[PDB]
């Protein structure tokens, strides 16, 4: 489960950064775990899906005691929070550089109240700026994520 | 000033002779200075007539003359080693014509070249054409198939041959192209894909039998 | 004039290449089809050959 | 000294050079610096050079890459834009090595490009190239045919003897002497 | 008296220079201070000089790496774009390896490229190299061919001696002479 | 005094005043402050010396290396683009501390780069070098190879002999004369 | 009297000297205040001294450590950017070390970098050693091999007899006498 | 003007040879040293004629003279260790002329060579030029094939060689080709991987490769 | 000046002799005082001729001219111990010349080298060469296999040696190389790794390798 948790990892920060989460202190993510399922699903998927059970029983067979090697074990979190962030990368920019020129606004006229202004604006730049590159560049990472049968000797070693 | 002082600097590489039809003949030794030669009579700082000839190109100049006026005729090649008495190679085995009929032939090949005084016309054999191509074909250690038939022979090289074999042979060819001349054996190098070099064998019920050279070769995989 | 040139075969590829100077097909069975060979070996007197090999690797053989 | 072609550059003017002194027409180019070259012709030649551009089809356009087509200063780069990329700098490299062998004047090489199969689950397809050459006159050009093919094999991932054609020709016979002034 | 080519670079200029000397037409390298260089010819040398610049393709373009085409200044890179960038620094790293050899003038090495073959799960193919080089005259050029396939075994992962192809020739002959000075 | 180069460095000059006086003909290395060098011949020199430029394609370039297509100055590094700069400065530490052998004035190592490592699991290959050397003359060069190959094995993590090849050469004969102005 | 080179640094100087003084030429060693030094040797002495420099690579670069290419003042280091920093620094030292022997002038070691053996689950290989040195003259070089493999087997974690490999030789003869100014 | 004093310092590496037609010969060593001379007789500061000879270039320009003059002949080597009298080692068991026209070979040669005073033929054996050349190519401990076959021998040196073995192999052949020459026993070094790379087969007079644990392939007879 | 005091200060290391063809040589030792004393001789101070000639240079000079006019020549080295009468070792069970025919290369041998003044030939026995080259091999301690075939002999040295024995192998054949030279016996060291280090073997007549616990290896006999 890789690389949909970092793409509903993605959708979550894009959904944080606009506002419309701010009830707390969701479907835009939701969207995008299906999208990488399904381009997931298209091109090969459930072959190697399988493949990697069939070689787990190839490498992990009982009466062996097998385990799944605690120190290559601690890095996983961060191994998809660098991911995650290099993913949600230039989108978190505009929206950040855009609310600083919008308070420079705010610092030439005083009373514009410019924190209600930016839930009208940030909704329509955080979909615009996804769309220039939502299309050549998000569906080729998916693939690339996917965690592939030949690295299983680094996840695992029989104990005797 | 004289045309042997208006090319270069050493008058080495060039050879002035004088024509029969009031022209000068300038014989060069390959391409290279052949257009060196063609640049000065070009331009035109000489107020003479003169020409350039070449030993590829003159021994095709009259080949075209030879098979209009002399057809099925068997030769070789023209060696131009002296220009002022060529060597005309004929064939022994595959010619009928007499010492009177060979005199014409002196005569009017005599014609063609206005520099030369006379042209020497020897004969060779065709069993020793043959058999230095096959003893230059083995001492490479070359794979090949011969392929006899009346009027000229071929060799076939073919196969997915290596990098030392195609330089050894193609060093081979060329120096032998120029004491022959491609008139009665061509060689017929080819590169195609299977690690058997040209032959073929087929197995059934006692061993192996050798096909007969055919032009289709089983793709290898291997 | 013969001969087997092995590269890591599995004892069912090897011996069946015997098959030929001994005149009878040969059967291995599948524990005995785990052990592995290299060499280059000459099959000029299998009779023996297939009885010192039965010694050196450790096999049972019934004709 | 009736102009029929000015505006041009450098590496053009001396195309339209060439080609007009071949067929016996003089001309003189003119260059005019910021403009461009201008190329002028006699009176009596005017109406046969005016035949050999229609002809040839000049002035000559610059010839095209397919990496003009995809440039790198673009934001962002599809995997179809960078295999492309890729390609079309290969391709160059290979014409601008085949010029150093020994009698070869000019060449061009094709590599066959592929787009489909790095998305779906197909596999790669095999790799075909093509090749002409232009060879220094007075060669034994049937025998040259293997040293490129086996120079072209292994200079790829996994090629055929037989998905490579090349197709090559000896140079045309020398132009050396002046065309003529029409005298009237 | 008339100009044939201006605006050239520097080694743009010298290869100008060397192919029309070989040609027995004598031209003349002038400076123009910022804006390059220029060659001139004299007057009936000016018919066969531009017909040796447009057989030779003259003036030369500048030598094309792969490199060039994937800049670092970009803040994103992807695997495509750092294994070219590193096939591109080996090919000219034993490009620059092999002219230190004994009696080697000049020398090209490709490699075949694989950039698709990671992102999926299919093995990586084996690699292919080629090779061209020009040596001195007075070597037996049949022996040296296995001491160039010897060093370039072992310099990558794993090659067999039926992927790498080496094709080399020897020098031309020299030219040492003055062409000489046509007068009318 | 017709000037072949200008604008060279100081190590760009050295090399070609040690080609041209191989071949009998001097030249002049003029400073010029801030515009570098430059190097004039004589007349009769010219011609013979823009060939062998053309030949030897001098200038020479600056060496690569493939530290310099990865610079450390970079935000963020893959370790794809980690190893390639640790490995680059292992083969450069190699061949400096191969003169200070004895007999040894040159030399140039290769090693075998893993790429597709980086981003999988799969075991990493067995890594190959490769070595040029060029010896001082007189010395049995045949004995020499058993102490490179004993020196190279264990200097990484596991090879074995058939892994690493030397092609290893005598150096050239002496120039020590002068080679003469030429009169007229 | 010709300048061979200028720029050069204090201990580049003292090396091209060391190197020319012994091939039977002068030297003047100039200082140019923060422009370095320069050089300048005799007219007749000038074609070999090019000759020397071009042979021995002249002026000698800065030898290379793997600590200048993982700098301390990154914002973050990876613990693949630590363990090269450390390897480079025990190299250091043991080479530093090795120098405070009886008859030792110079001495290089080589330690057997693993950064990829420390992120997976394999175990990390055996670590291997190379070293080199010089020894005065007039010593039995060959019982000194003996206590150079017992000082480096255990200086590291397991090391074996079999995977050091020390190669060592004796100086050259002494040269002591003045080359020599041409008489004209 | 003379000619000695316009080479270079040392007075040692070059021979000047007047000859009988007007025209000085400068007699060079290598390639290096023929360039070096053919400098000097390019910007021209000598009015007289002068060639520079070799010994590379001279034998291969009076081997097409006797390509054309003199076919089927046995010879080795010209050799110009004193080039005043230079030695030609004819072949004993290969030719048939006798004492009379050895003597018209020996007199087109000395007219055919300027610089030559006189020309001495000696008859060299031919069973010693293939025991030096395996006698030689078995204390170096290389792997080896000879190939016996009429008019020249053939020595084939295939396998993977490991890197002593092609300098130690290299520095034979250029020892023996400056001696014997390169026409009568010809050495064929190919580096090739191991053939048929990892496969299982089963050699002699009925082969097949095993491509597969399940696979059989029936090639030519391994 | 005369040639004696245009080179350095240590007048010992160089030796000059005068020549018969009006000439001078200057004899050095080695390759590092040969271009200290063709140096003096390239640049020109000096007006007369002269010539710097070497030991190994000249051992293969007067051998590119035997193999032209005396071929099928049994030798192994000329000594050039003292300069001005030089010793030449003739091999003794190989070759069939007489005295009268020995004279004749002892004079045309003398033409070549005008510096000496005649030449002292001895001819050497053909067994302790090879005698000397097999003791002095054991006392190393080296294993080695010795290849006897008709004119000439050669030992090769195989195994995966270490390090005392790749220095020892050099100091004992460069030591040996500079006495008799390489026309009769060739050493041949090639070195190349152990197929067992972990593996268990049976050695004998019947010899094979374990290379694993289910895989056996039957090498060639």
């Amino acid at each position: 489960s890789w690389p949909f948790w970092v793409m509903h990892a993605l959708g979550c920060i894009i959904d944080n950064q606009r506002g419309a989460t701010l009830s707390s202190s969701s479907e835009m993510a939701n969207f995008l775990n299906m999208f990488a399922a399904v381009v997931y699903l298209q091109n090969g998927g459930l072959v190697t899906m399988v493949d990697v059970l069939n070689k787990s029983y190839q490498l992990c067979d009982p009466m062996n005691e097998c385990t799944p090697s605690l120190p290559p074990l601690l890095t996983f979190i961060n191994q998809v929070a660098q991911n995650a962030l290099v993913l949600a990368s230039p989108v978190v920019l505009v929206l950040l550089l855009s609310e600083v020129f919008l308070g420079l606004l705010s610092r030439f006229a005083p009373q514009m109240n410019a924190f209600a202004i930016s839930l009208t604006v940030k909704s329509g730049i955080a979909v615009l700026i996804m769309l220039l590159y939502f299309s050549p560049v998000l569906p080729d990472n998916v693939l690339r994520l996917s965690f592939q049968a030949t690295g299983l000797s680094s996840w695992f070693y029989e104990r005797g | 000033a004289e045309l042997d002082s208006l090319l270069g600097q050493e008058k080495e590489r060039f050879q002035v002779l004088p024509g029969r039809d009031k022209m000068l003949y300038v014989a060069a030794q390959n391409e290279r200075d052949t257009l060196w030669a063609r640049q000065v009579l070009a331009r035109g700082d000489y107020d003479k007539n003169a020409r350039v000839i070449n030993e590829n190109e003159e021994n095709k100049r009259i080949s075209i003359w030879l098979d209009t006026y002399y057809p099925q005729l068997a030769y070789y090649r023209i060696h131009f080693d002296e220009p002022r008495k060529p060597v005309f190679w004929l064939s022994r085995q595959r010619n009928t014509m007499s010492k009177k009929e060979l005199e014409v032939l002196s005569q009017k090949l005599r014609a063609l070249m206005p520099y030369a005084d006379s042209v020497n016309i020897t004969l060779m054999d065709d069993v020793t054409a043959a058999g230095q191509a096959e003893a230059g074909l083995k001492q490479q250690a070359l794979p090949y198939s011969r392929r006899n038939h009346k009027g000229g022979v071929t060799f076939v090289i073919q196969g997915a041959l290596d990098d030392v074999e195609i330089l050894r042979a193609r060093q081979f060819v060329d120096s032998y192209y120029r004491t022959w001349g491609g008139r009665y054996v061509q060689f017929a190098i080819e590169l195609k894909d299977d690690w058997l070099k040209g032959r073929s064998f087929q197995y059934g019920a006692e061993g192996y039998i050798k096909m007969s050279p055919g032009h289709w070769y089983f793709p290898s995989p291997l | 004039g013969s001969g087997f040139v092995a590269k890591d075969d599995s004892l069912r590829t090897f011996f069946d290449a015997m098959a030929l100077q001994l005149k009878e097909p040969v059967i291995v069975s599948k524990m005995a089809a785990r052990k592995k060979i290299t060499g280059n070996f000459e099959f000029h007197d299998p009779n023996a050959l297939l009885e010192k090999l039965s010694l050196q690797l450790g096999l049972i053989w019934y004709f | 000294d009736k102009d029929l072609l000015k505006g041009l550059d450098q590496e053009q003017a001396n195309e339209v050079i060439a080609v007009l002194q071949m067929h016996n027409i003089e001309a003189n180019k003119i260059d005019s610096g910021k403009l461009g070259y201008s190329i002028t012709v006699a009176e009596p030649d005017f109406t046969a050079a005016v035949y050999w551009i229609k002809t040839y089809q000049l002035p000559p356009r610059p010839r095209v890459e397919i990496a003009q087509m995809f440039p790198a200063d673009s934001l962002v780069s599809s995997p179809r834009a960078e295999k492309a990329r890729l390609y079309s700098a290969i391709e160059q490299r290979l014409e601008q090595s085949l010029q150093t062998m020994e009698g070869v004047l000019s060449a061009r090489v094709h590599i066959s490009y592929d787009i489909d199969a790095g998305e779906n689950g197909r596999p790669p397809k095999p790799v075909h190239l093509s090749a002409l050459a232009v060879y220094e006159r007075g060669s034994p050009l049937a025998h040259q045919i293997s040293d490129i093919k086996r120079f072209l094999k292994n200079s790829f991932a996994d090629v055929d003897y037989d998905n490579i054609s090349v197709v090559l020709s000896e140079r045309s016979d020398a132009q050396l002497q002046a065309p003529g002034t029409p005298v009237k």
